[PDB]
């Protein structure tokens, strides 16, 4: 009929509140139907056919819903604050009883894996009432909501030890230690799974008052909290929730990448195969990758092969080959900006993120209307028309941009392809291609030049903007998109409160105390992270400190333009909050 | 490091072959140590060495980690999590006001952070898709939320100038009212009562959405929801219900924050895990077929 | 003891044949390669002796008669799949390449599709059952001799893989 929810009864706007579920209807229009329903039942019973009742159902689902994918997300301290030797203690309140693991980890253990699935963390699992590391066995009782689970590690003997509400738990046997022996490697540090609809509190100890369970173990003992002489609180670190695009590992147990320089004849390539393929433990998801560096189009838009011509175009272009026998419909090939962290392990080009601004004017006609999206690619399977594939050449998409115009047209096998796509004007395209491996050779990066049509490394590097040579420098390497990243909690967040003052005023949001923190920016990878976030990240924080050793030499005895020139890249208020 | 002559000897070419190894190359810290060495030898300074590394490296910036400070930024949202879908009941067209009690300008030295719209979710799940739980992101940076700042429209970390009425960012006093139709995807802004000539079109509907404002430091805004929470300031446009009715019967319209950690002490923080999916916010009618 | 499945109970179907059709021309062509990489030039004179032959000459071209024969393994394995009563059902794209219907050869390599767990059990006891005819062949010309005994007489599980290889390769060739 057409008719719709509605808090309140109205039939011209076809408004009903009772389309809702049974669970959430009116209990005097669900007890009324209801009683109806009983007594005709049971009038069709006294009627004589006692009809038998079906197969009762004592099934569970166990739960496996869950928010996207993720089934846990790991709390953990920072690595900085790992012990090497002493006596600690702190403790874990779990407010939901629930599939919830807490214990010690090193600074090794991955934010994606199940906490004591391997040796990088040692952890207590009180839903199943098992130990975890390297596997589970059976230990302890299970906890309530509630209850408080304290953790004890000594690093002299190499002894762990947990407590429930107070008691010691113990193991299978009369022995009281968690775990018998172990090395100290690279230290411990606390840290936390957490299960899906589960809610839980860490107490690092830095009040000894905080501590509810401490007197009565613990501190006779000789352990002493965790944050037992600290001025500032721990920063504590949690498994980053959006994928993000990361250099394939060398020893990445599914990706492998090789680098096939280009010969005179032969166009540099990048080649992404799938090591264990056709073996046990193949991963079938959809695997997103990406090329290091962007093309950049142009800041504003324009409203053999002639050397000219490539000297003064922006045309850039580069190509896949998908390997005979890799199935065309399980690879997307295009291009995709940075704000793509979609990982989903069904991909279609239906539901790829898009908004269309059209501008107008107060007439009403529309002056532009501009389509905004993530990802800008075609499939190969619905562009190779003749099918099968070809031992001579396999599948060849060639993607073109113009950072002139920003028009991104595919072509293929020599004809060009119906779908084209427009981008907006100072646009960052990641080449990127999708696929499923079918075969342990799925594909590679031509990064070739066609018929007038500049090379991309020209684009990608300005020290090549003018070589019409295809070039694979260093910097440029495959990138896939992965899970396995750790996130920086804020040690302070911006306060505001909020409340309703009256009907007529409606809710208030206030906030009045200004805070600020540092981003550092990543020019290639058009990203942006917190500066104390470097704490993890080794890397970026040496080029940094050798880059302000370098911004300080450079000014260096009163080289005073220097310093005026580098006022603009470090201002006053960055190095007061530095 | 060690002869002297040999700064001499370095030459404009050369001291630019070594930043174009920096570019081509990727970050290397040694590269950086060697061009430090060029600006200075046995406590003596090289003048042109140290000019031309500046004017070859520091203007491009594109090689070098680039650092700025920027504001904090956070999100609330009411308890509504509105959709569409197939076989369902919920009204497509839909309106919220918000009313801007009062918003200081410059609180710091960078501009105030005042966005108003709306954001989706990614599937059914309660959490705000595509975009980082803390940071300086907010409404329209992420190609989840949709916003409106006064002089631009937001989507995906691109402005695009719109024109309205008396332009000028969002000040004190300025009441801007949002609307959102899921039959045909529509996002219309409307500031002080006038139409502002801005539309989004063509948006993903697949998830929830829920109306969402970004804020900085000194800002002091209201919801104005309609009914029993709030009154509008402007009549609504013909058929767009108020978005208060779409709070479930027993669940109480709230306005919390739009992540789920906030401020409070480390030993008190309530440490949240994944959360089931709202599918069941959604109701679809599901007869057996007999 | 082996048993070879009955054949002659079941009938071809057109399917089946266009299927055969360019299937014997790809096993001709890599035959053909295999011609030239052992020293075959294409020549009419059956010049067998000195590496010449005509048969690297494109199979429809060739004579019926070379046709025949030719194709008949095909047939006895076409028979054997078919007697399992296991179903095909055709793909759209292999009903618009049916419909589309001097030169370097082209032989593509197929080890690079990988199969399912399901047909490469299929291809495993459908290899068995090969290697059952094959015993059953060495088994004839065994009572022919009167004496003796093959050691790979012993059944295809009891064998090991580097034997196998050949019946394998052939099974996933030709159900790839």
């Amino acid at each position: 009929q057409g008719w719709t929810y509605g808090i309140q009864q109205d039939v011209k706007n076809r408004r009903n509140p009772r389309l809702v579920p049974y669970t959430l209807l009116d209990d005097r229009t669900k007890k009324s139907n209801k009683d109806s329903l009983r007594e005709a039942v049971r009038t069709l019973l006294g009627y004589g056919y006692n009809l038998e009742a079906p197969d009762q159902d004592h099934a569970a689902r166990a739960e496996v819903c869950s928010g996207t994918g993720e089934r846990f997300r790991i709390f953990r301290a920072e690595k900085t604050y790992a012990v090497k030797a002493g006596r600690w203690y702190f403790e874990f309140e779990t407010v939901t009883a629930g599939d919830m693991r807490v214990g010690w980890s090193r600074p090794g253990c991955q934010p994606d894996q199940e906490l004591g699935s391997d040796e990088r963390a040692f952890a207590f699992d009180g839903f199943k009432a098992q130990r975890w590391h390297q596997g589970n066995e059976h230990y302890g009782r299970s906890w309530q909501a509630g209850d408080v689970v304290g953790c004890m590690v000594d690093m002299n003997e190499h002894t762990m030890m947990f407590t429930l509400n107070g008691e010691i738990l113990l193991d299978d046997s009369g022995s009281e230690l968690a775990f018998k022996d172990f090395d100290v490697g690279d230290g411990f540090i606390p840290v936390c799974s957490l299960g899906v609809a589960q809610v839980g509190r860490m107490n690092f100890g830095k009040d000894v008052s905080t501590l509810k369970y401490f007197t009565i173990c613990g501190l006779q003992e000789g352990y002493e909290p965790f944050a037992v002489n600290t001025n500032r609180d721990i920063t504590m670190w949690l498994s980053k929730r959006l994928p993000q695009f990361l250099q394939v590992p060398s020893n990445h147990e599914h990706i492998e990448v090789t680098r096939i320089d280009g010969t005179i004849d032969s166009s540099p390539c990048l080649k992404v195969t799938q090591k264990s393929f056709g073996s046990q433990n193949s991963n079938t998801d959809i695997m997103f990758y990406r090329l290091s560096m962007p093309i950049e189009c142009a800041e504003v838009f324009s409203k053999r092969d002639d050397y000219d011509f490539l000297m003064q175009t922006s045309t850039y272009y580069y190509s896949v080959r998908i390997f005979p026998g890799q199935e065309p419909a399980n690879v997307w090939v295009g291009w995709i900006t940075s704000d793509f962290h979609q990982y989903d392990t069904g991909f279609d080009l239906d539901r790829v993120r898009t908004v269309t601004v059209t501008l107008g004017d107060e007439k009403g006609k529309v002056h532009e209307s501009i389509k905004r999206s993530n990802c800008y690619m075609v499939c190969a399977g619905e562009s190779m028309s003749p099918g099968q594939g070809r031992n001579n050449n396999g599948l060849e998409i060639g993607c073109v941009v113009d950072a002139a115009s920003g028009l991104l047209t595919f072509i293929a096998n020599g004809k060009e392809l119906s779908t084209y796509y427009q981008v907006e004007p100072s646009t960052k395209l990641f080449p990127a291609v999708f696929a499923q491996a079918t075969s342990p050779n799925v594909f590679q990066f031509e990064l070739g030049r066609i018929k007038n049509v500049m090379p991309l490394s020209a684009g990608l590097f300005k020290s090549e903007h003018k070589n019409p040579v295809p070039q694979c420098p260093p910097r440029l390497h495959v990138q896939f998109l992965s899970h396995v990243l750790w996130s920086r909690m804020p040690n302070q967040f911006l306060k505001v409160d909020v409340s309703r003052i009256s009907e007529r005023q409606g809710w208030l949001v206030q906030c009045l105390d200004p805070l600020q923190f540092m981003s550092l920016h990543i020019p290639e990878e058009n990203r942006s992270v917190d500066i104390l976030e470097l704490t993890e990240q080794e890397e970026l924080l040496k080029f940094h400190y050798h880059t302000l050793r370098l911004y300080s030499a450079v000014c260096a005895l009163g080289n005073h333009r220097v310093a005026h020139a580098l006022c603009s890249h470090v201002d006053e208020p960055q190095l007061l909050y530095a | 490091v060690e002869s002297p002559e040999a700064l001499n000897i370095i030459k404009e070419g050369h001291i630019k072959s070594i930043i174009s190894l920096l570019d081509k190359h990727g970050r290397n810290h040694k590269v950086l140590d060697v061009l430090c060495s060029l600006c200075v030898c046995h406590g003596v300074a090289v003048r042109s060495n140290q000019h031309l590394i500046c004017d070859n490296l520091l203007p491009g910036r594109d090689l070098l980690l680039q650092t700025r400070l920027v504001n904090h930024v956070s999100s609330m949202r009411p308890n509504i999590f509105l959709g569409v879908s197939e076989g369902s009941a919920q009204y497509k067209k839909w309106y919220y006001e918000l009313m801007v009690d009062h918003t200081e300008p410059f609180v710091t030295a960078e501009a105030t952070h005042l966005r108003v719209g709306w954001a989706s979710t990614e599937g059914y799940s309660p959490y705000p898709g595509g975009g980082e739980e803390w940071g300086g992101n907010g409404v329209g940076d992420d190609l989840f939320s949709y916003g409106f700042d006064g002089l631009h429209l937001w989507s995906g970390c691109i402005a695009r100038t719109v024109s309205s009425p008396n332009q000028h960012l969002l000040r004190t006093d300025d009441v801007i009212s949002c609307c959102l139709d899921l039959s045909a995807p529509s996002i219309s802004f409307r500031i002080n009562g006038q139409p502002v000539q801005g539309m989004f079109e063509n948006f993903n509907i697949d998830g929830l959405f829920f109306p969402v404002v970004s804020f900085s430091a000194g800002i002091k805004v209201r919801f104005l929801l309609g009914g029993r929470h709030g009154e509008f300031k402007f009549l609504p446009p013909p058929g767009y219900a108020p978005c208060y009715e779409a709070v479930l019967p027993k669940e109480k319209l709230k306005v919390e924050h739009s992540r789920e950690y906030k401020q409070e002490r480390t030993y008190t923080r309530d440490l949240l895990g994944p959360t089931v999916s709202l599918t069941q916010a959604a109701f679809t009618p599901i007869p057996v077929d007999t | 003891n082996p048993q070879p499945v009955d054949t002659s109970n079941i009938t071809i179907p057109e399917k089946l044949e266009y299927f055969i059709n360019k299937y014997a021309e790809h096993s001709h062509d890599k035959w053909s390669m295999d011609k030239l990489a052992n020293g075959w030039i294409y020549g009419e004179i059956y010049s067998d002796s000195s590496k010449v032959q005509p048969l690297m000459k494109p199979y429809k071209l060739l004579s019926e008669k070379e046709k025949e024969i030719y194709r008949w393994p095909i047939k006895e394995s076409l028979k054997t799949m078919l007697a399992w009563g296991w179903r095909i059902e055709r793909t759209r794209e292999g009903d618009s390449m049916a419909l589309y219907n001097g030169y370097s050869p082209r032989a593509i390599d197929m080890s690079n599709v990988t199969l399912s767990r399901d047909l490469h059990a299929m291809a495993e006891m459908m290899a068995e059952n090969y290697h059952n005819i094959w015993a059953k062949k060495k088994k004839m010309e065994l009572e022919s001799k009167g004496g003796g005994n093959h050691p790979l007489l012993v059944p295809y599980d009891t064998l090991t893989a580097k034997e196998k290889a050949k019946d394998r390769e052939k099974a996933q060739d030709i159900l790839k």
